[PDB]
């Protein structure tokens, strides 16, 4: 009848403790993901940079294969574990099959990790929200979400933590099919996307681009300098 | 399975009864791991 | 397929370990030329003749325990605790053995007092104070230490009655390409000396 | 490190990789004349009696083939050395450990019962084959233990190269209650028997060995006991 | 020739990254005549001792070792980190007897041990 | 009862029938024509044989053809997905079916067809798992999926060889001759190679066991027909 | 009042030396609907009552066949009456299998008894909250036994058991002096104006709320449904 | 005095950061009979109260200082039992060292493996810590060593300490009185005037107990000795 | 809802438990680390500090891991014992199979996955055990690392983790020069911090253990300085404020 | 009857395998590429027994592919030699009769080039030029009298058509078409096939 175990219903019919590990994901920075035509992008906001800090040890978005990506928000040492057994997965799914994996594979196989680990009392939900994006092995773009409980959904543009409501409205007013004709273009969306909940903008920004049949590219400093420019002179 | 098995296509109430083998296997966690430990919160409507 | 010999001998205050090292040889099949001495410490060497594939594993599994036990206890291995390091090992085959067959010569690191050891493929080790030979061929490499090693031996001295063990063991009118590699361990230096016989 | 392939922990005790592996290459091996290593023996006539308050054990030498067990229990061996060498510490930490918390000095039959049930455990395939023989306050006790897990609770006993010998000897001229230097002699002399084509001695007896005061652990020490060149390359370090 | 193939029903899934290299061609016939009768040689001794227990004494001896043993091995430490077994050797009579599998091989340092989660909830029996 | 409940062991001493080191152990073994049928998870020296087959690529699809006719020489995996028999029949028959209900639970789940990659793959897992054991396996998984026509060859020692001209039987060594093909060939001439294959095998031979017509597939990308 | 430490475990005594949870469980049979067994010399029928939401669903299937010569009426919990089928139902295959035989009435109940008694003491688990009517035929002839949630098993003549199953009882304790000599027509018969007397004064049986099971001595276990128990109803005596 | 549960869970760390179950175990520990520990400049002292303080008790029975090895000595105050399963653990490990290295344990290898054992009891839930704090007196390398393993698991090397009960005062005592070059027999007499600072009346060779572990090794003094001692 | 369990989130998303785990280290003594551009350091404040403890293993705080490696604990003093016997063990794991060192970055990653197990599974109390790591390897070369009761590391090139961090942290964070740092600047820096932030009592060298980290001819050198030097950069220290005063 | 070869430059390493599968229940086209790229600069060719090789080769890849994924940089071609030794070892212990010849080529910006041999009982040795196979002592002493450190990228492939040409001479046989590739620090580089 209350929260305090998770395998126990309340009265109105709610897993609470589910819906608490969900209130963890929604502390988290900020991580954005747009699904283009031909390069699908991902863009976690830095909160509270420390300066004496190696930033590539506090990166939030990761690479599960070459074609598969993946950032996050929620409990980071949470994610790191859920990160490395999709890394296993992927690997273990190309010597099953020979393949590359779906991206909806490798989303379902993390969605039901965290579901594992919604049962069972005597263990703790994943604090975590995935968005895992990628291109299929006939080159199809996609973005997925997994959120704590197991569940998973295809996505347009997305937005998950703190701060991902104002996102994803912006999104939903700025996402067309004229903001997705070139990569450049679907990279400034989500740089202006997160623009929205980042004050400084620029040096908050983690911007992690996948273009088809290419590896994931981390975006530098000076790349996202230039962007924001751009950005600005758009503006006029 | 029973395709498999069975070289036939299971019937309707076959496969709900399946199912329902898994639905019921509640409580009891200590008796085969990986079981539930709560009932599924999701009623289904199988139509065929 | 060769296994090998491997040589300890003892001087004064020093201690040499050879092993032959095949120069020239397009072999086939097994590996044969490997890698056979292997420092375990400042003044500790172990020499393992034997199947190659056994020899590197055996000194993987040695430098593993090795490298846990001086960080647990923060102190440089002894040669006689080495010694039975490589017992517990070997032994913990026994059913199914490694075949390789290792030799320990070190300098003791209080008094710098030789050490040296020879073990079978299951560990039984025997200590001596003169010399120790493993191998395929430990009969003429037991009769040419036997003959040649005097006691209280000098690094010099040591080196040449150690080359010349090895050299005249396995001989068999057929030392061409059979090279000889020589470490002798004392208590400032460590002198490594790859040679061949003068009739090439 | 995280290995990928392991699920449960690793456990303890012998390995048995390395059997099938071992079984094709010595079958491959010994179809071309390569010669595998071998486990070294330890074949040698060992031989024990009681005489009236104590046992003498005897063995021949260059070794040490008389191992310790307890300050009151000593045993010799033939056959596999690692064997023997691994069984007698193993039993002796044992008997360490019985003694250090009964606070009595051992009893031979402990001995027996635990060198017996551990090589029966190992169906024969730890080639021990003992001597044991020792003094508790029941008296002198000798023992003969073989490699399948079998004892024999004797006057006298043999094992070795020149075991027949040694026994001829023994049927000849034991008898019960030997002052210690008769049985001293007799198995200086079955041993000598059975090496003609040194001799270690150990001698147990009841009154130099008290068993009333309570066991402190004793103090161990060890055992184990021309042509010309062209050097191609020479490296010092250090 | 084992038979057995559950084939009737030879649908399990299995790690390929994880089963490492698996020969069931070669896992019917064990590798020495030891290696089994070491490998089970703490069940087949407990087994021993229930056995006995159950035949003198009755089916309550073996239900009361085996809910010591079972309440003692549980309170324990995670699989990735090595116990102790402090009160299990207590119960079982193993805390002044050395064996072989204790100073062989030692579990404590083990060249090998798997992920701390993936090792957990394979203890859970959730694979 | 609720202590040996709690234990969950379960062995045979906190049971009932234990009468020593064992004795009758609840039924002296003696059990029930199974616990669970199927429908779900769970000394006859003289099983059967096959002989004969081709298969090509193409620019049109993937061709399968088998010597005549009775018994069965290529397995029909599923509308969109084909195999050929060699070895065990009962082998053949078994591991492909299990492939199949494999392809259809991936197509369920992931709502696209399994790759012909994919599917040799699995087939290869699942025979490769009993390598040594006495399996024998020739068979040649051949399809279409989004990268083109498919053809693989799976055997039930580990080999798994994509290729575009495969041959498998008595007449192989004839018939792997006699393909002087072109990857561009017409579908008509494409059936007129594979005829002619299995002829130059049999022209040592005529309709009979093992004997007749010549079987002939075909692979199109909605999925095969059977040409004649 | 003072019951509230003690009541909510099965494996808790209370200081008036009483598992609550076994009695709540007892509830819970009478919390289905009512389902009447009675037997002849010849004959063992079960008569159940079935609930469809009233309307726009097949009833529940409420009398299950467990073998040739058994059969069982449920009234409780579903998944513990289908946990509780497949149990006698491997255990009747068992028997068929090892002997050859059909097995015992009476030692399948034991063997339930057992396993139903097990939850009753163990921690973290339940009683079984069905109750079961079982009409069995062997060797002794026709049987019906009643299982409780108390892992309590009885040698009925008749028995109803479920929701408003006293008036029942009532019946049959009234009617038990002919049921023996009852040819299979008549004892059905018996069974349907028991579990009438089960119904408010204005309902009536009809075939689309009423179920029957015969097991007999010629007879292997037969279920009468949603048209089959015309025959037994066309003849039924008004209230 | 249950702070929110957080007093009753072995599990649970208090707000603070605190874990108060393991020092509600220090608390027996400190509520155990004094024991002493001096490590001279060429031996260890350990001195201990006996709880079996009258008559009718067998004193070739149980003993309160232990060998663990030649070389090796324990005592404690805290809780009998749980040092007698320390005190086996303790002689099976240093008997697998001696399997293993053919060699002594030395004395901080041996504490590390003990303290490793407690430490283990301090984590699961469940179970419950250790009611001991043991004094392990070694002689390795020439050189003595006194080390201290507490509940926790975490353990100390001491030139001098006191615990059981009116282990405060002991140490002060003990601060005033020890120095580096201390002989082992003004050990003895140092360890024994420790002790009898919080002593329970007269002190006789039958209710205190005293091993010493020098070069030669450990050994429990005889009541003769100790007697010899006592009258000095 | 509530703080009884690691397994157990409040409404508001937040693990109590680990948060008092966390919070354990906040007493113990104050650990730090300085990256610099030839070499990287852990001071660390001794805190059993009483006159009969005795002259110990070369270091109360500093351990060894490697070759290469050195860590600094902080918190409950049984579970660092039981974590640094674990960290050797899996450095070890990484050689024996790839016989190559391992990089810093996989050990702590390692570590900290077995504190997130001991922070997920219920019934098993987190390691009260904040560790600060310090390396070199071929990849990234000198490395200072953090790591957290929770399973959450961090690279730095200065942090202080222990009693009065927060102070120690806000003077790094305005004294460090990224970029300008070497080994002798990196020492002068820690005195500093570590005197500031230990204001209980005035610094000398014995209440404080140094350890460097360098290359010297291809070997890494972890070398624990000796009180003889730890002395003279007190001195240092002492004659720098000095001079800055008057 | 399967050949794998190697030779290792100043800067480069040159590996050469027959395109052979023969498996003979079954006909085919050559085709058969025995060497496996481990990453974007290490090859592993593989020979031995039909289908435990090319499982075996695609393990130890998957491994290789699932370091750099979570790590980010590679495995060095010595790190993937031993990792790749310990593998095998452990492969041909659990799988009765296993023959898995294997030849490791790679590079690394801060080691070069390094070619790396490993019989069938898993005995690492890294070489300056290796081979497997049929005639495999023949190939080797031609090497051994014309290999010298400093050989260049075309040297190398003469003296391996050299190789080739006196197997064929001392061995009347078919001698098929042989994949050529090299590494360098530009990754694996695709050469023209040696056919004869």
């Amino acid at each position: 009848s209350y929260d305090r175990a998770i395998t126990v219903f309340s009265p109105d019919g709610h897993l609470f403790q589910v819906e608490y590990a969900q209130e963890a994901v929604k502390k988290g920075s900020t991580a954005v993901g747009v699904r283009g035509r031909d390069i699908v992008v991902l863009g976690v906001e830095k909160k509270s940079v420390a300066k004496l800090q190696d930033e590539r040890t506090v990166r939030k978005i990761c690479a599960l294969d070459d074609n598969v990506c993946m950032a996050f928000a929620g409990l980071t040492a949470d994610a790191r574990i859920v990160i490395n057994r999709a890394r296993v997965e992927c690997q273990s799914h190309r010597l099953t099959v020979e393949d590359p994996v779906t991206v909806e594979y490798i989303t379902r196989y993390i969605a039901s990790l965290k579901q594992r680990y919604t049962q069972s009392n005597g263990r703790r939900p994943f604090g975590i929200s995935a968005l895992i994006v990628g291109f299929d092995f006939d080159g199809t773009p996609r973005l997925y979400q997994t959120d704590p409980s197991g569940t998973y959904h295809a996505w347009k543009a997305n937005a998950i933590g703190r701060g991902a409501k104002s996102v994803r409205e912006f999104l939903e007013k700025n996402y067309t099919d004229e903001a997705i004709e070139t990569d450049d273009l679907t990279i400034k969306l989500v740089i202006k996307a997160l623009l929205e909940v980042v004050q400084s903008g620029g040096k908050n920004i983690e911007l992690a681009v996948m273009r088809r049949d290419q590896s994931l590219k981390i975006l530098n400093p000076e790349e996202i300098e230039k962007y924001v420019a751009e950005i600005e002179k758009e503006k006029e | 399975n029973h395709w498999f098995t069975y070289n036939e296509t299971m019937t309707v109430e076959s496969v709900t009864q399946a199912v329902s083998n898994l639905a019921l296997q509640f409580g009891e966690e200590d008796a085969d791991p990986g079981a539930m430990s709560r009932p599924f919160g999701v009623a289904l409507l199988f139509g065929g | 397929y060769n296994g090998g010999a491997v040589m300890a001998m003892k001087g004064k205050n020093c201690v040499a370990i050879a092993a032959d090292r095949r120069f020239g040889i397009q072999a086939q099949m097994v590996t044969t030329d490997f890698q056979k001495i292997f420092p375990m410490g400042d003044r500790l060497y172990i020499g393992l003749a034997g199947l190659a594939t056994d020899v590197q594993t055996v000194a993987q599994r040695l430098k593993f325990r090795l490298n846990l036990y001086e960080l647990k206890e923060g102190r440089q291995i002894k040669p006689y605790t080495l010694m039975s390091m490589v017992a517990n090992l070997l032994y913990e085959k026994r059913f199914g053995p490694y075949y390789t067959e290792p030799v320990i010569a070190g300098l003791d690191p209080k008094t710098f007092k030789p050490f040296i050891c020879s073990l079978d493929l299951i560990g039984c080790p025997m200590v001596t104070d003169d010399f120790v030979v493993s191998g395929t061929c430990a009969e003429q490499m037991y009769g040419m230490c036997e003959s040649l090693w005097e006691p209280n031996m000098d690094p010099d001295h040591l080196f040449e009655t150690i080359s010349q063990a090895m050299l005249n063991a396995v001989d068999r009118d057929a030392v061409s390409g059979m090279g000889v590699i020589v470490h002798i361990i004392e208590k400032d230096k460590i002198t490594t000396r790859t040679l061949k016989a003068r009739m090439d | 490190m995280a290995a990928v392939s392991v699920y449960a922990p690793p456990v303890g005790g012998f390995s048995f990789d390395n059997c099938r592996r071992n079984a094709v290459l010595e079958a491959d091996f010994a179809k071309r004349g390569y010669k595998l290593p071998k486990v070294r023996k330890t074949g040698t006539t060992i031989a024990g009696v009681v005489y009236k308050d104590g046992i003498v054990l005897g063995a021949d030498t260059n070794c040490s083939k008389i191992h310790f067990i307890s300050p009151n229990i000593y045993c010799c061996g033939a056959g596999t050395a690692a064997d023997t060498d691994m069984t007698t510490q193993l039993i002796s930490s044992n008997l360490e450990l019985h003694s250090l918390s009964t606070g009595r000095l051992p009893r031979v039959v402990t001995a027996n019962r635990m060198l017996k049930q551990m090589l029966f455990r190992y169906q024969g395939y730890i080639g021990a084959a003992l001597v044991l023989g020792g003094v508790d306050v029941t008296g002198p006790h000798l023992y003969s233990i073989y490699p399948h897990g079998s004892t024999d609770k004797l006057p006298y006993v043999t094992m070795g190269s020149g075991s027949l010998a040694a026994m001829a000897v023994f049927e000849d001229k034991f008898r019960p209650d030997m002052e210690e230097e008769e049985a001293k002699n007799l198995v200086s002399e079955a041993i000598a028997a059975g090496i003609f084509n040194n001799i270690d001695l150990c001698v147990i007896s009841k009154n130099k060995l008290d068993f009333l005061r309570p066991y402190t652990v004793p103090n161990k020490k060890g055992t184990r006991l021309t042509t010309a060149v062209l050097t191609e390359k020479i490296t010092p370090l250090e | 020739p084992v038979t057995e193939l559950s084939a009737s029903g030879p649908f399990e899934s299995h790690d390929l990254l994880r089963k490492g290299f698996s020969c069931v061609k070669n896992e019917l016939l064990p590798s020495h005549p030891l290696e089994l009768s070491e490998k089970n040689f703490q069940l087949n001794q407990d087994k021993m001792n229930f056995s006995t227990l159950r035949n003198i004494q009755g089916l309550f001896a073996p239900l009361k070792l085996q809910m010591e043993f079972k309440a003692v091995q549980q309170v324990q430490r995670l699989p990735f980190l090595s116990s102790s077994n402090l009160s299990l050797d207590v119960l079982r009579g193993n805390d002044e007897t050395i064996g072989f599998e204790d100073i062989l091989n030692d579990p404590s340092q083990s060249e090998v041990m798997g992920e701390p989660h993936l090792m957990v909830e394979y203890k859970l029996g959730l694979l | 009862m609720a202590l040996a409940s709690v234990l969950e062991r379960p062995l045979p001493v906190n049971q009932r029938g234990f009468f020593g080191l064992g004795g009758r152990a609840d039924l002296l073994d003696l059990g029930p024509g199974s616990l669970s049928d199927g429908l779900s998870l769970a000394p006859g020296i003289e099983m059967l044989h096959g002989t004969t087959t081709l298969a090509f690529k193409f620019r049109h699809g993937v061709i399968v053809a088998a010597d005549s006719r009775t018994v069965k020489k290529v397995i029909e995996i599923n509308p969109y997905l084909l195999g050929t028999m060699a070895g065990g029949a009962a082998d053949c028959s078994f591991w492909e079916r299990l492939l199949a209900r494999q392809c259809r639970i991936y197509e369920l789940r992931n709502k696209e067809r399994i790759s012909v990659a994919a599917a040799s793959k699995l087939l290869a897992n699942m025979v490769y798992q009993y390598k040594g054991m006495g399996l024998s396996m020739g068979t040649m998984i051949c399809g279409w999926d989004k990268r083109g026509p498919g053809l693989y060859y799976v055997d039930s020692e580990g080999n798994r060889i994509s290729g575009a001209t495969f041959s498998v039987g008595s007449g192989s060594v004839y018939a792997y001759g006699v393909m002087d093909r072109g990857y561009s060939y017409d579908l008509e001439v494409e059936q007129a190679y594979d005829l002619a294959r299995r002829a130059i095998y049999q022209a040592t031979y005529r309709d009979a066991y093992s004997g007749g017509a010549v079987n002939l597939y075909h692979v199109r990308e909605d999925g095969w027909i059977r040409v004649s | 009042m003072f019951r509230n430490q003690y009541d909510n475990d099965v494996t808790v005594w209370s200081p008036q030396g009483r598992i609550h949870q076994i009695e709540y469980a007892m509830e819970a049979v009478k919390q289905g609907s009512a389902t009447v067994g009675l037997k002849s010399k010849t004959h063992a029928v079960l008569v159940a009552l079935k609930r469809a939401q009233s309307e726009l669903a097949a009833h529940q299937k409420k009398i299950l066949h467990v073998d040739n010569h058994i059969g069982i009426s449920i009234a409780g919990l579903t998944a513990d009456a289908r946990l509780l089928c497949n149990f006698m139902r491997q255990e009747c295959l068992d028997s068929r299998f090892v002997f050859d035989r059909p097995l015992p009435v009476s030692r399948l109940v034991s063997l339930i008894g057992s396993k139903t008694q097990i939850p009753t003491q163990r921690y973290g688990r339940r009683p079984y909250g069905v109750g079961l009517l079982i009409a069995g035929y062997d060797d002794m002839g026709p049987h019906i036994f009643q299982t409780c949630p108390s892992a309590n098993y009885f040698d009925c003549r008749a028995m109803s058991i479920g929701a408003r199953s006293q008036s029942a009882r009532t019946y049959l304790e009234r009617h038990m002096s002919e049921f023996m000599e009852c040819n299979l027509n008549e004892l059905v018969k018996h069974g349907l104006r028991a579990l009438r007397e089960t119904l408010p004064a204005e309902q009536d049986l009809t075939t689309k709320n009423v179920s029957i099971g015969i097991v007999g001595k010629d007879l292997e276990f037969t279920i009468y449904d949603d048209d089959d128990v015309s025959p037994f109803l066309e003849g039924l005596e008004e209230r | 005095m249950a702070e929110r549960g957080y007093s009753f869970s072995l599990t649970t760390f208090s707000p603070s950061g605190k874990l108060v179950q393991i020092e509600y175990a220090l608390a027996a520990v400190a509520g155990g009979a004094p024991s002493v520990g001096i490590k001279a400049a060429n031996g260890v002292v350990l001195a201990t109260e006996k709880k079996q303080k009258s008559i009718l008790y067998d004193e070739r029975s149980v003993h309160k200082v232990e060998p663990i090895t030649k070389h090796i000595g324990l005592v404690y105050s805290g809780m009998g039992p749980d040092y007698r399963v320390l005190v086996h653990r303790a002689r099976k490990l240093a008997q697998q060292y001696y399997l293993v290295y053919q060699e002594p344990i030395p004395t901080a290898q041996l504490v590390q493996r003990v303290a490793s054992v407690m430490q283990e009891y301090t984590q699961s839930g469940g179970v419950r810590p250790f009611g001991v704090s043991l004094l392990i007196c070694g002689w390795n390398e020439g050189r003595p060593y006194l080390f201290q393993s507490d509940p926790s698991g975490a353990y100390f090397a001491w030139k001098a300490t006191a615990m059981g009960k009116n282990y405060v005062n002991g140490k002060t005592f003990l601060e005033k009185r020890y120095n580096e070059d201390l002989e082992l027999e003004d050990a003895i007499h140092t360890a024994i005037l420790t002790l009898k600072e919080s002593f329970e009346g007269q002190m006789t060779e039958d209710n205190i107990e005293v091993g010493i572990c020098n070069e030669a090794g450990f050994r429990r003094l005889t009541p003769t000795e100790v007697k010899d001692y006592l009258a000095a | 809802r509530y703080d009884s369990r690691t397994t157990i989130f409040s409404p508001e998303g937040r693990l109590y438990q680990v948060e008092y785990a966390m919070e354990a280290i906040g007493h113990a003594g104050t650990c730090l680390g300085i990256l610099a551009n030839d070499g990287v350091l852990l001071a660390a404040e001794r805190r059993n500090i009483h006159k009969l403890l005795d002259e110990v293993f070369f270091s109360e705080k500093i351990y060894k891991l490697n070759e290469d490696m050195a860590c600094s604990v902080a918190g409950i003093t049984s579970d660092a014992n039981v974590l640094t016997n674990e960290l050797r063990l899996i450095a070890q794991r990484y050689l024996l199979q790839y016989q190559e060192p391992i990089p810093c970055e996989q050990l702590v990653t390692a570590l900290c996955d077995i504190k997130q197990a001991y922070t997920q599974f219920g019934g098993k109390r987190p390691f009260g055990v904040s560790l600060l790591y310090i390396g070199w390897d071929k990849h990234y070369g000198f490395q200072l690392y953090q790591s957290d009761p929770s399973g959450n590391y961090g690279g730095w090139k200065a942090t202080c983790i222990g009693n009065n961090s927060a102070a120690a942290v806000s003077m790094l964070k305005q004294d460090y020069k990224e970029g300008e740092m070497t080994l002798k600047s990196a020492l002068a820096l820690a005195i500093k911090v570590l005197n500031k932030t230990m204001d209980v009592s005035k610094l000398s060298a014995e209440k404080v253990e140094i350890a460097t980290l360098t290359r010297e001819n291809g070997k890494t050198v972890i070398r624990v300085l000796k009180q003889k030097e730890v002395e003279q950069l007190i001195k240092k220290h002492e004659e720098e404020e000095a001079k800055a005063e008057r | 009857m399967e050949y794998l070869i190697g030779i290792q430059g100043p800067d480069y390493v040159l590996v050469a395998s027959d395109r052979v599968a023969a498996s003979n229940i079954v006909q085919m086209k050559d085709d058969h590429d025995k060497m496996f790229k481990m990453s974007e600069k290490i090859l592993l060719l593989c020979v031995g027994e039909a289908g435990d090789t090319v499982q075996f080769a695609e393990y130890i890849q998957k491994n290789v592919q699932l370091y750099k994924m979570r790590n980010g940089y590679e495995l060095s071609p010595t790190a993937a030699a031993n990792f790749t030794r310990r593998n095998l070892a452990d492969c041909l212990r659990s799988r009765t009769p296993y023959h898995v010849n294997l030849l490791l080529a790679g590079y690394d910006e801060h080691e070069g080039p390094a070619l790396y041999y490993m019989d069938y009982l898993a005995a690492l040795a890294k070489a300056p030029f290796a081979a497997h196979g049929y005639g495999a002592f023949l190939t080797l002493s031609i090497l051994d009298r014309y290999y010298t450190p400093t050989i260049s990228r075309e040297r190398a492939v003469e003296l391996l058509r050299k190789c080739l040409e006196e197997l064929q001479k001392r061995f009347i046989l078919n001698l098929p078409t042989f994949s050529v590739r090299i590494i360098d620090k530009n990754g694996i580089h695709d050469l023209d096939n040696i056919s004869f």
